[PDB]
RNA sequence: GGAGGUCAACAUCAAGAACUGUGGGCCUUUGCCUAUAGAACUUAUAACGAACAUGGUUCUUGCCUUUUACCAGAAC
């Protein structure tokens, strides 16, 4: 439900997003292919 | 009900039944009427009179350039007059757009849930491998070159 | 002068009947000037071949037109955006037809069917049945609620509108039908089939005014002027053109090493356009006969060389906009160029050939 | 010249007629009851001189009405005399016979032989060559 | 099909092996013929069957009728005598 | 790729609602009813 | 074999017109419709940190096909 | 003349809350305004029927070997 997921916050949608960017950063297009439409991200903090 | 019955008995049966295009029948009158199609365009390419017992010998390259289409298969015919061979690669691009876009529709029919035959999932995925092994086939291609 | 020279030393028994006099009477005779076209917008959008389309016989603001992927769009005309769709057939659409008397749109199809659309909600009104094969053309008539439709039937089916009979069927012919044209007085159905002949039909008898046998090869298009009450007949390279009520020659178009013509259209002023096959698209002086503009479609981006042919065509109510739809899949429209004027834009300059006699 | 307004009316309205006695006839043949309230609405002189009535008879609702009307396959004479004329005006084409590898209907036994890189591969190799050594040294 | 136009002729020739034998005897058994597998099947020596006149035109062909019927009268006795 | 003059427009959606007629119903006396 | 044919021809609505009729009644020929209508840092350890007109060849089909063979 | 009919024919019955006729004026007949005579039956928690069935076409579903025969909502 929506109180049980993940609640879209300013601070932990860009914490998430960021972390996602490295992580894909770190590895080259031409061995995988690692996009944002087939991840998941998850913060927990104390708005989560 | 019982007029149409008691009509027939006194009466015969209507010579002049024609058939309503149905789903049984819709693969067939696709073929005789892409093949008219076809046969009216290059007859009229032709300066001679063809005298038509040539016509039917023509549609077989028609017939194996669709079955060269299906198994990726490059179809060169060695000394193929140039705008008849235009003629049959626009009109095999055209039944295989065709193709194409009802194995789509029915893929999306069988995910969804909708009633649905056993021969047509089984003509269904007859349809959809032949697509994965052609894009597979110019995957191969593209990094060779 | 000259002719007087030939005609007082030759001596014909008739003056009309001498080549030279009738090739010094056409150097002499000096066709009208005509604007040069061009390309204005190019509309993507369907998923097959473009077979066919129609215009607003009224308001000129939306052309419908039938496609490959069996379904009618209605674009905006002014905008080029799509207002609507309908499906409804399930083979191809072969032609279409928006009457002008109430808000029908006769719509024929490949699947032996012929189908009656009200625009003022957008559904299937009328289901007609009878044809052995698929239908491939209708015309509406202009004032007595009929449906004239052919097809590989090779007969001419009249229906009726209301009670939806086959109510007078035409049976002449020795092919499939290419194209069926409607006329208010009594060469009332003028057909084209595929056995090279035209006819002019009288639908109250039921036999045939005149046969017109002067094409080579199957007739494709045909179309109605509309300011003159004669007939365009294309063929394979003879597009003429014929008098209705008599039956006459009136003009040969100069119009050779044309291929394949599918489609032909009018101008109220006295324009002749002829699609060809070969993506060549050719613009005449419909009085004379003379080609002044030829022009070619550049396909699309990752189209074939033998993809581009123009399928169907018709102008605008108001006649200054051609509309065409090309078997690439694409609907594009054609504009007069109001820049232009009888010296910046000349045309082909008028040499008809005594050679080829046909002049 | 166009045709003329009065042309178009008096065609219009003899052809109406002509369509709506037609249609009124196969609507006045059928068997269903409810058609004949969709239509819209004798004396002849056999010889020189004999002034006959023709009436008509009132029929059995239950016994079949037109009692020849059956299912027949009839063939038609194409006659005429009118011969119109065909007014006419006055190797690069040739298509090769069709030989498929798939079908073969007659069955025949055709001639056997008539049925039937770029620098990144390089530059990639050469520099796990180079890898290699240079991972020994 | 082989089979069957091949049985079928040898079945034509046994049924006029029998009239011969009896046209020796002196007892002349006509020739049955097949029977109709319905009900307007057209037997094709009663009538021209959708006989088509040549529509006429401007020179006369009397004689050349009459030698025709003449020449087709002679075939047939010669025929029904002789016997080809 | 027609150059400047020349717009090409890709179309696949319907911009009028399904159910907005083509042509428009003439209503002849205005109702209150 | 020889029962499989190219059709080389249609069936002529003229040859079907001198027939005479029969008059069943279909159930698709009933009255309807009957009115006509009329118009008017720790991120340093990593070695590598920092339409075209045919089907076949498009993206659509592509996406597609790579969701469906998994 | 009067009562009655499990008698017939022909009009009429769903619409600016809504009918027809007549006179006068304006436009050029249709239509608009104005003065007048009549209107049976049906209708406002809306319709002749304090009752209530089936058929066609196109959508959306349900049973799921295919078509009839079907499940049950919508529009015409």
């Amino acid at each position: 439900p929506k109180d049980s997921r993940m609640r879209l916050i300013r601070q932990d949608v860009n914490l998430g997003r960021a972390v996602f960017w490295e992580i894909q950063s770190r590895v080259p297009t031409s061995l995988t292919s690692i996009k944002w439409e087939n991840a998941f991200v998850s913060v927990y903090s104390k708005n989560n | 009900y019982i007029g149409n019955l008691i009509t027939r008995q006194f009466e015969g049966r209507s010579n002049e039944i024609v058939k309503t295009t149905t789903k049984q029948r819709l693969d067939a009158y696709y073929d005789l009427e892409l093949r008219n199609s076809v046969m009216d365009d290059i007859l009229e390419m032709m300066p001679e009179s063809i005298r038509q017992k040539k016509a039917r010998t023509i549609l077989q390259h028609l017939s194996e350039a669709w079955r060269c289409w299906k198994a990726n298969i490059p179809w060169d015919v060695p000394g193929m007059p140039a705008p008849i061979k235009k003629i049959i690669e626009r009109y095999i691009k055209s039944k295989a757009d065709a193709w194409v876009s009802a194995a789509h529709y029915n893929r999306e029919r069988i995910k969804r849930g909708a009633h649905v035959e056993k021969t047509m999932v089984k003509k269904n995925l007859g349809r959809l491998t032949r697509l994965w092994i052609k894009n597979e086939q110019e995957r191969q291609r593209q990094i060779q070159k | 002068h000259a002719s007087a020279f030939v005609n007082k030393i030759f001596q014909p028994e008739v003056a009309e009947e001498l080549i030279v006099n009738r090739y010094e009477k056409l150097l002499s005779q000096r066709p009208e000037w005509h604007a040069p076209w061009k390309l204005s917008r190019v509309i993507n959008g369907h998923l097959g071949w473009v077979r066919c389309v129609a215009i607003d016989p009224v308001d000129n603001e939306w052309f419908i037109t039938g496609s490959n992927d069996t379904t009618m769009k209605v674009w905006d005309l002014a905008t080029g955006k799509l207002k609507t769709t309908l499906a409804g057939h399930v083979m191809t659409v072969r032609d279409v037809a928006v009457s002008d008397r109430h808000p029908y749109l006769f719509s024929v199809s490949e699947d032996k069917t012929v189908k009656c659309w009200d625009l003022e909600k957008n559904q299937i009104i009328r289901d007609y049945y009878g044809h052995l094969s698929g239908v491939r053309t209708v015309s509406i008539h202009p004032t007595l609620d009929l449906i004239a439709t052919a097809g590989r039937d090779s007969v001419i089916k009249l229906w009726d509108m209301r009670t939806r009979i086959p109510v007078i069927t035409l049976v002449g012919h020795k092919g499939p039908i290419n194209q069926v044209q409607c006329t208010p007085v009594d060469p009332q159905v003028v057909s084209s089939s595929t056995d090279a002949t035209v006819r002019l039909w009288d639908v109250v008898a039921g036999k045939t005014m005149k046969v017109l046998t002067h094409h080579k090869r199957s007739v494709r298009a045909t179309a109605l002027h509309p300011k003159e009450f004669s007939v365009a007949s294309a063929c394979t390279d003879d597009i003429r053109s014929w008098g209705l009520a008599e039956g006459s020659l009136l003009t040969n178009f100069e119009s050779e090493k044309t291929g394949i013509i599918n489609t032909l259209s009018i101008n109220q002023d006295d324009v002749l356009f002829a699609g060809g096959d070969n993506g060549v698209l050719s613009f005449y002086d419909y009085k004379s006969g003379h080609k002044y503009q030829s022009l070619a479609t550049r396909e699309m981006v990752g189209s074939l060389e033998g993809e581009r042919s123009v399928l169907c065509s018709t102008f605008d109510k108001t006649g200054l906009r051609l509309i065409t739809g090309e078997a690439d899949k694409s609907i594009k429209i054609w504009k007069q160029d109001e820049t232009a004027t009888k010296e910046s834009e000349p045309g082909l300059a008028w040499n008809p050939n005594l050679s080829a006699k046909r002049f | 010249p166009l045709p003329t307004k009065a042309e178009i009316q008096e065609c219009t309205a003899r052809t109406k007629s002509y369509i709506q006695r037609l249609v009124n006839a196969k609507l006045a043949n059928s068997n269903n009851r409810a058609s004949s309230r969709y239509v819209t609405e004798a004396n002849l002189l056999l010889n020189n001189s004999h002034h006959i009535e023709v009436v008509s008879k009132q029929m059995d609702p239950l016994l079949p009405r037109f009692v020849g009307k059956k299912a027949r396959k009839v063939v038609a004479p194409t006659e005429n005399d009118e011969v119109v004329p065909v007014l006419h005006m006055d190797n690069e084409w040739k298509i090769p016979a069709a030989v498929s590898n798939w079908k073969n209907p007659n069955g025949y036994t055709v001639a056997l032989e008539r049925r039937v890189i770029n620098d990144g591969f390089m530059k990639l190799s050469e520099a796990l060559e180079n890898a290699d050594k240079k991972a020994r040294q | 099909k082989i089979r069957e136009r091949m049985l079928e002729e040898s079945k034509r020739i046994a049924e006029l092996q029998k009239r011969r034998e009896l046209k020796q005897a002196g007892i002349n058994v006509a020739i049955k013929k097949p029977k109709k597998k319905y009900g307007t099947d057209i037997d094709y020596n009663e009538d021209i069957v959708y006989e088509q006149a040549p529509m006429p035109g401007i020179y006369d062909t009397s004689t050349e009728d009459r030698q025709i019927k003449k020449k087709f009268e002679q075939f047939e006795r010669k025929v029904n005598r002789k016997g080809l | 790729p027609y150059g400047k003059e020349v717009e090409v427009l890709m179309e696949t959606k319907n911009t009028q609602s399904p159910q907005t007629p083509l042509v428009e119903p003439v209503t002849e006396r205005t109702k209150l009813q | 074999t020889t029962s499989h044919r190219p059709q080389l021809e249609a069936r002529s609505g003229a040859k079907a017109a001198a027939y005479t009729p029969t008059g069943i009644e279909h159930a698709r020929l009933l009255p309807g419709h009957t009115t006509l209508k009329y118009r008017k840092s720790w991120r340093k350890g990593t070695a590598f940190g920092r339409y075209i007109n045919d089907m076949t060849k498009s993206e659509y089909h592509q996406e597609f096909l790579h969701k469906h063979v998994r």
